[PDB]
């Protein structure tokens, strides 16, 4: 508990620091604003083109020309501006589709990695997803994930089963890791190993089929001490 | 089969619309920024058409290998693993794939076309997939979360079974049989693919579509768009600029419009390819570096494991 | 301008499937990618100082020494916290 | 349900866990089975 706590706490400290100093990890949120500003900026700048007329100012076209033709220059400007608007709106639609995608993705990632311990690997974050935490952000959301990352190996030598009384005892919840000497401690993912009672095993069959069985004893926790 | 890319291409706007024609260029400028953004959008498409590849065949972090002795209880997968003989280290399946999916180019180049080369050439992509696969054969559901832990392969298939619902017992006992079933099935795969009942189909449409679109574009650079001609030179060799303007504008308008159409199509397709690549990225990191209980989200029926395989412009999963 | 003149000549040229980037150096080593060009060839600054282009490296080569009967258990666990 | 050694399991001593409430445990065989 404390030694797990300590880790959690310190690590949250890091999340701050990695997003506190000036490492710009908020690129994905910045890009949206930059793209939108650029689009609006271009749309505004498109007003200074005359699309092949004499000028790009309406007050200027009327004051040097006669309405018989003026319409042609005006129509030119009209067409140009209109096309520009079309382009802007179309790219806005396309971008909105992507933002909607990113949303639905996020919405899922919420439901699962924040109201549950969803298993699916690399959908909450690298490792196994203990728990998460959401944090809102300018035009977006930021997830924190608290995961389980194993380290510090031990390359022990397993077997596949333990035949003791001519019958084959398969392992219940671990993968029987006969460590170097007394070949029988039965672990489980981590390292806590205990002796093979007939309660972490489950008998099945005879000792010829599963190739690789290595005999020794399967201890029985009942008879030989309470024979009263 | 799943597509994960698209031939990244752009088109130098100006030289498309105008051909070298200074007067044309000038007239074009007048039309505002209306093709800086064009080129920009295409470039954005390209960048995405690369990051896609990164998302899928690059979620490993450490290229692994395989032991020199093949003591796997019995599985003979020397299909999926790379075979030294073939030049670019490629599994036989990968080869069959490449050779099947196949397709002027420099000619349409001579119109403004450009087909930028990928950042991840094939050999590297293969190498990544080989890594992943190798990791799976001897790390199980671990090299995708934390370090990489060796587990003997019989001994690993058992735990996946345990996942399915059958208890370890089954596998360890009737090992011989399941070995053979696996063996032969892998055998059949090369046939089914190497046959031609529209196998690598989806990976082919991407190409056909793109090519076709590009071709349409080029062809449109031959339509007078309702102007005197469509070569720009004959206008500028029969007329003075005063009158030239008229025809020149007619053309410029038509050509620009076409270029628009093309880029908008390209964008809408790139969105779909991105969706497909995201689906891949999941499929990989949920049905390749780990079992998944999402029915059919890894394949038909209960799922034991998968194997990825690289194919032109796309991933080919062997579930 | 005579400043564009140095960037069209010289002994520093390395043809690539990408193209003919000039002002580079095709070292025989391999590092992790930086500014990405295409077809593998990457480039970045280094150490007396010059933009180098290198055939990118995919990562450190490992080999999970697996035998036929040796399982490996992790014996301590570090709780990271990641961001997205 | 009554606490027996059938629905629980043993691990370690009783000075490491916080809040362990040390209080009783029944066993399946401990009755007349222990004749
Ligand atoms: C448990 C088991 O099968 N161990 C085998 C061993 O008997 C054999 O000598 C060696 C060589 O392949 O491979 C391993
Ligand atoms: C291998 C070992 O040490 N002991 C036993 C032995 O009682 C047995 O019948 C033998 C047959 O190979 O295998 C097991
Ligand atoms: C399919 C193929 O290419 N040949 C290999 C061969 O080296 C080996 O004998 C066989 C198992 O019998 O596994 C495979
Ligand atoms: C894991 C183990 O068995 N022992 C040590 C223990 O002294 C330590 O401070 C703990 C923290 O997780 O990790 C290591
Ligand atoms: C509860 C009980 O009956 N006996 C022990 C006693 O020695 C101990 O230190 C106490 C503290 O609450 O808990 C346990
Ligand atoms: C790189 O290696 C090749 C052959 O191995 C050699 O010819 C060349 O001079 C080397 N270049 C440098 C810069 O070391
Ligand atoms: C709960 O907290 C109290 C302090 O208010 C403490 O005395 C007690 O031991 C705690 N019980 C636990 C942790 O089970």
């Amino acid at each position: 508990q404390k030694l797990i706590a300590n880790q959690f706490n310190s690590a949250i400290g890091k999340i701050q620091d990695s997003l506190s100093s000036t490492p710009s990890a908020l690129g994905k949120l910045q890009d949206v604003v930059n793209q939108n500003a650029q689009a609006l900026n271009t749309l505004v700048k498109q007003l200074s083109s005359n699309f092949g007329a004499i000028s790009s100012v309406l007050n200027d076209i009327l004051s040097r020309l006669d309405p018989p033709e003026a319409e042609v220059q005006i129509d030119r400007l009209i067409t140009g501006r209109l096309q520009s608007l079309q382009t802007y709106v179309t790219q806005q639609l396309i971008r909105a589709a992507e933002i909607r995608a990113s949303a639905n993705l996020a919405a899922t990632k919420m439901s699962e990695c924040v109201l549950g311990q969803s298993k699916r690997v690399d959908f909450c974050g690298k490792g196994y997803h203990l728990m998460s935490f959401p944090q809102s952000a300018p035009h977006g959301v930021v997830f924190l994930h608290v995961t389980y990352v194993p380290a510090q190996e031990k390359n022990f030598t397993t077997a596949p089963a333990i035949c003791h009384d001519g019958k084959a005892h398969f392992p219940r919840e671990g993968v029987f890791v006969s460590n170097g000497t007394h070949w029988f401690v039965t672990q489980r993912n981590f390292y806590e190993p205990q002796i093979i009672t007939t309660d972490n095993t489950f008998v099945s069959g005879n000792c010829d089929v599963v190739i690789g069985i290595v005999n020794n004893t399967v201890y029985d926790p009942l008879q030989p001490e309470l024979d009263s | 089969i799943l597509p994960v890319s698209m031939t990244k291409t752009s088109v130098d706007c100006t030289m498309y619309i105008c051909g070298d024609s200074t007067e044309c260029s000038n007239l074009l400028l007048q039309y505002g920024s209306f093709c800086t953004q064009l080129n920009r959008a295409l470039t954005g498409i390209a960048v995405e058409q690369d990051k896609n590849t990164q998302e899928v065949f690059a979620q490993v972090k450490q290229i692994y290998k395989t032991p020199p002795i093949k003591d796997f209880g019995g599985f003979n997968f020397s299909q999926i693993l790379p075979d030294p003989s073939k030049p670019s280290k490629r599994s036989p399946i990968e080869d069959l794939l490449f050779n099947k999916v196949t397709l002027l180019i420099c000619a349409q180049k001579f119109n403004g076309l450009t087909v930028l080369p990928p950042l991840l050439t094939d050999e590297m992509i293969a190498q990544y997939t080989s890594a992943l696969l190798a990791g799976t054969i001897t790390s199980g559901w671990t090299f995708g979360a934390g370090p990489a832990l060796q587990i003997p392969f019989p001994m690993q298939m058992a735990y996946r079974f345990n996942g399915i619902g059958v208890t370890q017992n089954v596998l360890y006992e009737n090992q011989k049989l399941i070995a053979n079933q696996f063996n032969s099935a892998i055998g059949k795969i090369q046939d089914s693919l190497s046959s031609t009942p529209s196998a690598l189909g989806k990976l082919q449409d991407v190409v056909n579509q793109n090519a076709q679109a590009l071709n349409t574009l080029v062809k449109q650079l031959s339509s007078n768009f309702g102007a005197i001609s469509s070569v720009l030179n004959d206008i500028l060799s029969r007329l003075d600029p005063p009158e030239a303007e008229v025809q020149i504008d007619r053309l410029i308008t038509g050509r620009l419009q076409s270029l628009q159409t093309y880029v908008t199509q390209q964008l809408i397709r790139a969105a779909e390819i991105r969706a497909s690549a995201n689906l891949a990225a999941t499929k990989m990191s949920e049905c390749v570096l780990g079992q998944s209980k999402r029915v059919d989200f890894c394949g038909k029926g209960y799922h034991l494991m998968s194997f990825p395989q690289s194919a032109p412009h796309g991933v080919v999963f062997l579930h | 301008t005579p400043t564009w003149r140095v960037y069209s000549t010289g002994s520093n040229v390395f043809q690539t499937r990408a193209g003919c980037l000039i002002g580079a150096e095709h070292v025989n080593n391999s590092y992790e990618c930086d500014i990405p060009i295409g077809a593998g060839i990457c480039a970045s600054y280094q150490t007396s100082q010059s933009i180098i282009a290198y055939t990118m490296s995919l990562g450190a080569e490992n080999s999970v020494a697996y035998s036929n009967n040796s399982i490996a258990i992790p014996t301590n666990f570090t709780i990271s916290v990641t961001t997205e």
